């Protein structure tokens, strides 16, 4: 509650104890001295009637007005709800700290002098992007990466639990992180985990939800959706399917493709530019990353790059177990006799095979899941793979 | 008037001088989404729409 | 809907509030509450995906424009609150009638009934049903081909 | 799966609980040996009690039975040792040290840092506990922190090196290993963890300081430290030893502001010229030349301060009718505040007498005065302007001239004693406010330096018969400004004796008030000391003994920030008049660190909220001094409120609380608020009177001049600076009869504590020689890896520019090197020879 | 120039034009004012903006030949201290393909750099090294030319 | 537990959490109960449960906002147009002068008379006013390293002629007033400009390109008027337009019409600049990784009078930057920074930022703090090598 500053090392010291030791002491004879007047007075009456006061400065049909324009000087112009323009004076028990351009501000109704401010709406955007507990599953869901998730944890949740390591050597966390690899293989997911389980508030965007169909108006909402993370604390950005919107940048092309250039620009601008980008930080994901622009993924945009390979042998053991997990199978699934084959299944080429076995395992009433299903289910996802077959080798 | 019933988004007499609220006038509910209950859905089967 | 940042609003868009609701009530309740929202669409691909997610309404079927039974079946069910006559065969109606829609069909039972009623009558009678469907189904190819010629 | 595979392998051995236990060698070196590459490897991310760690823990029991009494050689030293590794988790008893007190000394390095730090953790508890009979238990232990010690300092870790040889006590040790690298972190840390740190132990750590600062040749910052520590003598050779020249020459600058002294031998090379520096006469040319090259010379006279055409002229008519007399005073003030020091002055320099005439009996006093504020700090023509009115027909235009002479001579020292020349005529006359004039200014004229010449005259006229007790009061303040700090015996004797020597009724009288602030101001910084004068106090009448034990209580322990007399005066609060000095002591023990002064602000917020009215007309000039010429928004905030008070006493104190806390600072919000409150009272005569002085206050000088008695850093407390501001703030505790009555000449009090602003860099010569430096906030570097940044919100200037509190200010360029690392007051530069 | 376009926004200008075209030469004739206007590109504007009674008289202005820009370096760099061995001629030779706008590039930056040097007084030489900052040119690394 | 941080760690956590207790408890003690009705703490209802409000309420009456568009005669008489209200023509009220009333400018007048009483600042688009700098940053000329003849021409155009009049206005010399920062993504372009706004004595605007595309048409170039007006009042300022290849795009209109409003606000900026209104003391900086795509009506001096490349750092630039940003750290004495400097093949100064923290955090992963050379080595292996294919 506005206390003061150590300003010893700041790392556990006998400096920062005694700084420390010192205003314990402080706020322990305020409270000596405080509960011995209380007991010595009330007060109560003298504390209300003030109340009273204020109530009788202010009129009952008090007015919502909107600032519009503070002189610096307890001084304002605040606008009535017609349109009107009124040059009032700003009172002495309005809390400053609340008064700022566009707030709904409560005036007079005989002088408009401003006499205080009311709470607005949280969704400019807030709830629209923010995404809370991840409905899939916390980090027991996803098995197989452990080392892309230690460097997820290392770049995006330690820096918030013990920001003692970084600040005891003088360095700061990365910037971002971007995700790319081979589609369905781990990225929206593990963005899900070490959001659902971190502390700060996780927002989400698609690219292809930046492509806007009136000018200027993608340039608006990633400046918008930078405006609300620095308002909410500690705040993570993850835009999924980047590559809908950062391309190579090639400049032989017509069209809306232009504007996408430009949002692009915006956002470069908003990881790394002129002013500093407080707390936050910027995950992202893309499926084919070789088309990115330079000046995106450049080191001091984004410093964390992290490959995402498919399962190999037993990853897929362990995802396979993992989707099974909730049904009843019969005692005949020769799990391995699926996974041994070399057929270069993707993590959601196995939630799709898992869903597709139950599927007809229920279609048939059975109340049990079969290895004939699976094989058979097997085959039938694998049957979109498509592609001619000699050419290319 | 005790302001449990003052509820959002409800009409209210408002005094000249000093506004004042000192009634509670009636509102229109209009229901919408009581007006499309069928119940059994009668004479809607398979067997009527063949193919 | 179709999406919820669309317009450049921000999600303060009305017609984006109401997909919000809808979002966060058919996320309120539970798969076993025997409560199946069964939703309808003419046009698929402009359909918001944010509705066709895991936990929210996945389940598609498809609709073929209906085959001869099918067209036949719709037929009697829309005509079945008119007065017709003896001796109606629909079945010819509908023979008199190849690759109409649902529409065209709902059209030919009131055009039916009101030439019944122009010729002074109660009753709908299988010849005023003839000549209104020959009247819906030329209308029907005089837009066809309308269509074609504006294309042209 | 490896967890399998790691437990299978960690049960390789568990299982073989006497593995080294079989009489085959093949399993006494090697399995040990693997155990402890196993343990001592480290792992991946944060895994709290690494995966060997965590998976001895089972094999706990049979792990030190099979050390237990083993072949002393070399198993049963590893076995003790891998005991203390893993004596880590349990958490229990001292089984880490005892294991490495009885072990193989392998390099601490081996086992990491962690390990080190628990040890030492370990280490220190245990000499805790010991008892120093066991003198042979220690040899170990001491071997242990020498080891320990040099791995803190080469791996960048001197405060918690610091603070181990600290918990032992041990810190003189630093100096024998300290190097070059890591001296100046230390020092650092080492002096700011010194006055948050009890009394004997304070002293301890800044010999330590002073010590290695030596150590390394550094001699400035060794001097800062001994002043501090307020010892003459180690002065003496901190002076004394330096050979280089112009090193002396800076040494002699920061020791004249300090306003402390020291007579060197004649055979000390160019001494005359370390005289003439340590005398700051040379400090009005300086003033002079940042005055020309900022181009501020111009006078301004009142109105223009006032700036009345701006406020809405409503009553611009018959408006309300203040009093002419006050108004005419309040002008002399604040043009003499303006001006001062600056030499010139529209009003007075232009025709003096008819502004003086304007002014009505003792206004004639101030008013005259004003004009010895003017000349501050310049005595050559200091003297012949003065002349005029020193000479003259009303006997107030004559005491203004002698107080006016004692402002001039203020603050420098020659030795032509022009000052005791002129004013020791009349120190016995029979006017009293001839006497006072004489005295204030006398005392003004030579505070801080002890001169006993001065205290042989003044100290009977406290005992004469021809002394009202205005008369006794002034010269109880000139000899505890005389006396600061000196713990002089006779003052203290004659003051006590006057004090004894009065009847109850006369103890009534206000100006009683000023005996026991001498005592006080006698013995300034000496806590514990005057147990004596407490004892000698305890013969008073009850309500004067309680004013006059709490005021010497509280002047004792100046810029000391002893929570427990802060507690003490708390319970006080928690009646007379005593309570008053009660809330001035409150900030007068906590003016050092800045967690001090913040709290004492809460403290301040809650004594206003609920409190009697004697302490709340209290609260106010505590506030000003725990904050003065540093207009922080908070204070200015919670002092307009009270200023608009129906309290008038609450009113004066706020209003002249107000004009401090901005002296010297031109602040235009301030400003903007003090012509607003002068409209609010615009109809009310004292608190107009009030309004117009603290318009002169904001506007001391012009910007140039600040009464902050911390310089250096915030880190020396000066001595002639407090006493000015205790006289002028205790007077105002009564402020109604004293100063809006027939006592204002107390106002100039304030005259000891002014100083300038200035940062005017000379080169070896004593030249100026300008230089772009950063200015801007500081920021406090200790114990912070690197060199970090010492500055932010930085503005790069020219080198004669002012710096406001707080304002540190940089060399942009590394072209010069300077002297001391204090880049403040007057600064001498050399050129660096590496500069490409 | 106007065109069929199902984009719209574009309409408001093309009706403002529309607007200004009637303000011209229109009804209720003007014969007291008098219109200017500049374009860098003429093959844009619309017929009937460039009709031979709105705007009549159409005035081209080339890219100077020798003579203009030894005639604008003069001109602008008529207030500098230069010293008399400088060969406008040559300067102009050397400036091929050099809009007007560049001497002042080129006159003040050969200022610039006899500041730079401490200089007082212009040479030929702070003139050709102007010059070959103002073209702007980077090297490929090599010189393999002859 | 765990492995043990620090020896005072649970006193410090001790001291803590009383502290925490007894704000709480003095919370309880002194009510402060949040106030919807936004109202201050209530020993902050300070001369506002009396003696200014009350005072303030008196004397001071509400005038209301007036637009002047006229001012007939020499005799005062004002045409004022007061905002969804009316339009009146009224005079001056005592306190103003005639001279402090021009056409145009914002007035306060009174609610029975409507006469004049005072002047206000003009009315400036929220999303205008942002772009000021208002608290500077901190990044010096110390802190760019291998870039010295690039400085130096900056610091020449945009920074010494403002400080030093008077060398350039003897010998006759108007200051170049426009550069073109351009290099490769990550060589030190906003990085110079944000030590330029910290050294500068004037106003600083930071404009973004995108941030003038607008979706009404004709927005963008009345934001770019209003913007140069603003700066035009001040008494000199520098603006840095940020990734300008964002709308300085060049000029291929052809068939259906493509991007055309960006175009015009391109054209409204070359016009501010250099035309036939003089611009008076400003001075602009502009940077792109894609200099060419520029028009070639901006591009030409009289807008852009300088152009500054700057080029990857060369090896002692490259030491030097090492240096730089390994300075706050806790690292080890000796690093033959000379090696890593060679170590490292023609890269930016991004990447050594980034060797940097990579070093910094294999020293935190091994358990370490005092960063040695292992680290840096293993910092230069995994920045430069395994990040080489992007
Ligand atoms: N190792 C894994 N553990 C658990 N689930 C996995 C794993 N790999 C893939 N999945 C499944 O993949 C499904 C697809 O979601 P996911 O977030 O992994 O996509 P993605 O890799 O980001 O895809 P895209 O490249 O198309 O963006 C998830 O529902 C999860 O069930
Ligand atoms: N010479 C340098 N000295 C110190 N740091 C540098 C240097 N060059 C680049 N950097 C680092 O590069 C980081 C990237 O920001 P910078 O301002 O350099 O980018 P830029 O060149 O403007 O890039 P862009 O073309 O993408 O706008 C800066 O934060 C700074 O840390
Ligand atoms: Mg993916």
């Amino acid at each position: 509650a506005s206390k003061l500053p150590l300003v010893t090392p700041h790392t556990q010291c006998r400096l920062k104890l005694l700084k420390l030791e010192r205003i314990k002491d402080y706020l322990l004879m305020e409270e000596e001295f405080i509960r011995n007047q209380e007991q010595m007075k009330p007060l109560e009456e003298k504390q209300e009637e003030e109340r009273s006061k204020v109530d009788d400065l202010r009129g009952t049909p008090m007015s919502v007005g909107t600032l519009e324009e503070i002189i610096d000087d307890n001084h304002a112009i605040v606008s009535t709800s017609v349109g009107s323009e009124h040059y009032v004076s700003i009172l002495s028990f309005v809390d400053k700290d609340l008064l700022e351009p566009g707030c709904s501000v409560l005036l007079n109704h005989k002088v408009h002098a401003v006499i205080g401010v009311l709470m607005d709406d949280t969704d400019p955007l807030v709830t629209v992007m923010k995404v809370e507990k991840a409905p899939q599953e916390t980090y027991a869901d996803i098995g197989g990466l452990d080392n892309q998730i230690q460097e997820i944890k290392e770049s995006v949740e330690l820096p918030l639990t013990h920001p003692e390591y970084y600040e005891e050597m003088g360095i700061k966390p990365p910037k971002g992180v971007i995700l790319y690899g081979p589609p369905g293989t781990g990225k929206t997911l593990l963005a899900k985990a070490v959001a659902n389980q971190t502390s700060a508030t996780f927002l989400r965007v698609v690219g292809s939800e930046l492509i806007q169909k009136y000018l200027g108006d993608g340039p608006k909402l990633v400046r918008e959706l930078f405006r609300v993370a620095e308002e909410h604390a500690p705040s993570i950005v993850f835009i999924d399917e980047i590559d809908a919107i950062g391309t190579k940048r090639y400049d032989s092309n017509s069209g809306g493709e232009r504007e996408i250039q430009r949002t692009m620009l915006e956002l470069l601008n908003q990881l790394d530019g002129f002013d500093s980008r407080g707390d936050v930080k910027v995950i992202m994901a893309t499926n084919r990353i070789e088309t990115l622009d330079p000046a995106l993924i450049r080191p001091g945009r984004i410093d964390r790059k992290i490959e995402f390979p498919l399962p190999d042998e037993k990853t897929k053991k362990r995802i396979f177990q993992i989707h099974t997990s909730r049904m009843t199978l019969a005692d005949d699934v020769t799990l391995d006799d699926l996974i041994m084959a070399k057929d270069d299944l993707s993590g959601a080429d196995i939630k799709a095979i898992c869903t597709e076995a139950g599927l007809m395992a229920l279609r048939e009433r059975r109340m049990k899941v079969t290895n004939e299903d699976f094989k058979k289910s097997k085959e039938n996802v694998l049957y979109k793979k498509q592609e001619g077959t000699p050419e290319g080798l | 008037i005790d302001i449990n019933d003052v509820t959002p988004n409800c009409r209210v007499a408002l005094r000249n001088d000093s506004y004042t609220l000192h009634k509670i006038l009636p509102n229109k509910v209009d229901p919408l989404v009581s007006l499309m209950m069928v119940e059994k859905v009668p004479d809607s089967t398979y067997e009527m729409i063949g193919g | 809907g179709s999406s919820r940042l669309e317009g450049g609003s921000g999600g303060d868009s009305e017609v984006q509030r109401t997909m919000l609701e809808l979002l966060n009530q058919l996320d309120g309740f539970e798969a076993t509450k025997n409560i199946k929202v069964i939703m309808a669409t003419n046009r698929i691909d402009i359909l918001d995906s944010a509705l066709l997610r895991p936990g929210r309404i996945d389940r598609k079927i498809e609709f073929p424009p209906p085959n001869e039974e099918a067209r036949l079946d719709i037929l009697k069910i829309h005509s079945r609150k008119m007065n017709l006559t003896r001796g109606i065969n629909l079945r010819k109606i509908a023979e008199l009638m190849p690759g109409a829609s649902g529409a065209e069909v709902k059209g030919v039972c009131t055009e039916a009934g009101m030439y019944a009623l122009r010729e002074r009558r109660v009753h709908v009678t299988q010849e005023d049903f003839e000549m209104a469907v020959a009247k819906v189904m030329q209308k029907d190819s005089e837009k066809n081909m309308s269509i074609k010629k504006l294309w042209k | 799966e490896l967890s399998e595979e790691d437990k299978q392998l960690q049960d390789e051995l568990e299982m073989l609980v006497e593995r080294l236990g079989e009489k085959d060698t093949s399993l006494y070196r090697p399995a040990l040996e693997e155990l402890r590459r196993q343990i001592r490897s480290s792992t991946t991310s944060m895994t709290s009690v690494p995966k060997p760690l965590k998976f001895l823990r089972p094999h706990y029991g049979k792990l030190k039975e099979i050390y237990e009494n083993m072949a002393p050689g070399e198993n049963k030293r590893f076995a003790a040792d891998i005991i203390s590794v893993l004596a880590m988790t349990m958490s229990g008893e001292r089984e880490c040290l005892k294991y490495r007190l009885v072990g193989s000394q392998e390099e601490l390095a081996s086992w990491g840092h962690e390990y080190v730090r628990h040890l030492a953790g370990e280490v220190a508890k245990e000499w805790q506990e010991l008892d120093d009979a066991e003198k042979v238990q220690r040899e170990p232990l001491l071997t242990l922190v020498k080891e320990i010690v040099p791995y803190n300092m080469a791996h960048n870790a001197e405060h918690e090196a610091c603070d181990l040889l600290m918990e032992i006590e041990q810190v003189d040790m630093l100096e024998k290993d300290i190097d070059e690298n890591a001296y100046a972190k230390v020092c650092l840390y080492l002096t700011s963890c010194v006055n948050y740190v009890p009394e004997p132990e304070n002293s301890a750590l800044l010999r330590c300081a002073l010590g290695v600062f030596r150590k390394f040749s550094r001699f400035p910052e060794a001097l800062r430290l001994a002043l501090m520590l307020n010892d003459m003598e180690l002065v003496e050779d901190i002076f004394t030893s330096c050979k280089d020249v112009v090193v002396q020459k800076q040494m002699a600058f920061m020791l004249g502001r300090h306003g402390v002294f020291l007579e060197l031998s004649e055979d000390v090379e160019e001494y005359e010229d370390l005289t003439e520096i340590m005398s700051n006469v040379q400090l009005n040319s300086n003033f002079l030349a940042l005055a020309r090259e900022l181009d501020i010379m111009e006078p301004k006279v009142p109105d223009d301060i006032y700036k009345t055409h701006l406020e809405n002229n409503r009553f611009g008519g018959s408006g309300s009718q203040v009093d002419s007399a006050r108004m005419n005073l309040a002008s002399s003030f604040v043009n003499g505040f303006v001006n001062a020091a600056f030499g010139q002055d529209k009003l007075l320099t232009d025709d003096g007498n008819k502004w003086l005439y304007k002014n009505k009996d003792h206004g004639m006093l101030s008013a005259a005065a004003s004009l010895g504020m003017i000349l501050l700090w310049d005595v050559d023509g200091g003297l012949t302007q003065i002349d005029k009115y020193l000479y003259s027909s009303e006997d107030y235009i004559k005491s203004g001239a002698l107080l006016a002479c004692g402002i001039v001579n203020s603050g420098v020292r020659n030795e032509c004693d022009p000052a005791l020349a002129l004013l020791s005529d009349y120190v016995l006359h029979n006017s009293n406010t001839m006497r006072l004039g004489s005295i204030f200014g006398l005392g003004l004229a030579y505070a801080g330096s002890n001169r006993e010449d001065v205290l042989t005259l003044l100290l009977p006229v406290m005992g004469d018969s021809k002394s009202s007790m205005e008369v006794a009061g002034v010269t109880a303040l000139a000899c505890g400004m005389i006396a600061v700090g000196s713990c002089n015996g006779d003052v203290t004797s004659t003051i006590l004796q006057t004090i004894m020597e009065k009847s109850e009724t006369e103890l009534k009288d206000t100006y009683a008030r000023w005996l026991p602030l001498g005592l006080g101001l006698n013995h300034l910084g000496k806590g514990e000391a005057i147990e004596a004068i407490l004892a000698a106090l305890e013969v008073v009448s009850e309500p004067f003994r309680s004013f006059a034990n709490t005021l010497v209580d509280v002047c004792a322990y100046a810029g000391s920030g002893n929570v427990l007399k802060v507690q003490q005066l708390l319970h006080i609060c928690s009646m007379g008049a005593h309570q008053g000095v009660a809330v001035l002591g409150i900030a007068l023990i906590a003016m050092g660190e800045e967690i001090g002064a913040e709290m004492a602000l809460r403290t301040f917020g809650h004594l206003l909220r609920y409190g009697e009215p004697t302490l709340r007309r209290a609260v106010p000039l505590a506030l000003a001094l725990i904050s003065v010429s540093n207009p922080r928004l908070n204070i200015l905030d919670t002092l307009s409120k009270f200023s608009h008070d129906a309290d008038p006493e609450v009113s004066y104190n706020s209003i002249f609380a107000m004009g401090m806390v901005g002296s010297g600072t031109n602040n235009a919000r301030l400003a903007a608020m003090l012509r607003q409150l002068a409209q609010y009272h615009a109809k009310d005569p004292n608190n107009l009177f009030m309004v117009r002085l603290a318009q002169g206050l904001t506007h001391l000088g012009k910007g140039t001049l600040t009464l902050c008695p911390y310089h250096s850093d915030r880190q020396l407390m000066s001595q002639v600076a407090v006493a000015g501001l205790l006289t002028v703030l205790v007077s105002f505790l009564d402020v109604r009869n004293i100063i809006l009555g027939k006592s204002h000449y107390v106002l100039y009090g304030l005259v000891a504590a002014m100083q300038p602003r200035m940062l005017v860099t000379f080169d070896e010569e004593l030249r100026p020689l300008p230089v772009s430096v950063r200015v801007g906030q500081a920021v406090d570097v200790v114990g912070q890896a690197g060199k970090p940044k010492t500055i932010t919100g930085f503005q790069t200037h020219t080198t004669p520019v002012l710096l406001a509190h707080g304002e540190r200010a940089e060399l942009a360029t590394e072209e010069f090197l300077p002297v001391t690392p204090i880049l403040e007051g007057f600064v001498i530069l050399r050129k660096n020879p590496n500069y490409d | 120039k106007r065109f069929d376009s199902e984009k719209a926004g574009d309409r408001e200008v093309q009706r403002t034009m529309l607007e200004l075209l009637n303000q011209l030469d229109g009804f209720q004739p003007n014969t007291q004012v008098k219109v200017i206007a500049a374009t860098n590109r003429v093959d844009i504007l619309d017929p009937a903006l460039l009709r031979s009674g709105r705007l009549d008289r159409k005035i081209e202005f080339p890219m100077p030949n020798e003579e203009a820009r030894a005639r604008i370096m003069q001109i602008h760099s008529r207030k500098m201290n230069v010293s008399p061995d400088v060969n406008y001629e040559e300067l102009a030779r050397c400036t091929d393909d050099f809009n007007g706008a560049q001497c002042k590039a080129v006159c003040v930056e050969a200022g610039m750099i006899a500041l730079r040097r401490g200089a007082t007084e212009l040479t030929h030489e702070d003139y050709m090294e102007g010059i070959l900052e103002v073209q702007a040119k980077k090297k490929a690394n090599l010189q393999y030319y002859a | 537990k765990t492995y043990g941080q620090s020896t005072y760690s649970r006193q410090i956590k001790q001291v803590e959490d009383d502290i925490q207790q007894l704000l709480k408890k003095i919370n309880e003690l002194t009510g402060i109960k949040e106030s919807d009705t936004g109202l201050a703490p209530p020993a902050l209802w300070d001369l506002a449960a009396d003696k200014q409000t009350l005072q303030s309420e008196q004397p001071l009456q509400v005038a209301r906002c007036t637009k002047i568009i006229n001012a007939d005669s020499e005799d005062p008489k004002y045409i004022i147009n007061v905002k969804q209200f009316a339009k009146f023509v009224v005079d001056l009220s005592d306190q103003v002068a005639p001279t402090d009333i021009e056409e145009g400018m914002r007035v306060g007048v009174d609610r029975n008379k409507y006469q004049i009483h005072i002047p206000l600042p003009p009315k400036i688009d929220p999303t205008v006013t942002m772009m000021q700098v208002e608290e500077k940053p901190d990044v010096t000329y110390s802190d760019v390293g291998g870039c010295k003849e690039q400085i130096e021409k900056l610091r020449e155009v945009v920074e010494t002629p403002l400080l030093h009049p008077e060398r350039f206005v003897n010998l006759g010399i108007e200051p170049p007033k426009g550069v073109l920062l351009f290099g490769p993504p990550g060589t030190g372009k906003t990085l110079c400009a944000r030590a330029v706004a910290n050294r500068t004595d004037a106003c600083f605007i930071r404009v973004i390109g995108s941030e003038l595309v607008q979706k009404y048409v004709g927005e963008g170039a009345r934001m770019v008027r209003e913007l140069f007006e603003m700066a035009r009042t001040k008494k000199a300022c520098l603006i840095f337009f940020d990734e300008i290849d964002a709308i300085g795009g060049a000029r291929f209109d052809d068939g259906a019409g493509g991007d055309n409003e960006v175009q015009r606000t391109m054209l409204e900026l070359i016009n501010q600049l250099d035309g036939f209104d003089p611009r008076g003391n400003i001075k602009v900086l502009m940077a792109t990784n894609r200099p060419d795509t520029l028009d070639p009506a901006l591009m030409r001096p009289g807008r852009l009078d300088r152009k500054i490349e700057f080029s990857l750092p060369d090896l002692e630039g490259r030491t030097h930057i090492f240096k730089i940003h390994a300075r706050s750290m806790s690292v080890e004495r000796d690093i033959r920074f000379e090696l890593l400097a060679r170590l490292c093949p023609n890269s930016t100064g991004a990447e050594i930022r980034s060797v940097c923290t990579e070093a910094g955090m294999f020293a935190i992963r091994a358990r370490r703090k005092i960063a040695t050379e292992k680290d840096f080595l293993e910092a230069v292996n995994k920045v430069i090598k395994s990040y080489a294919k992007f």
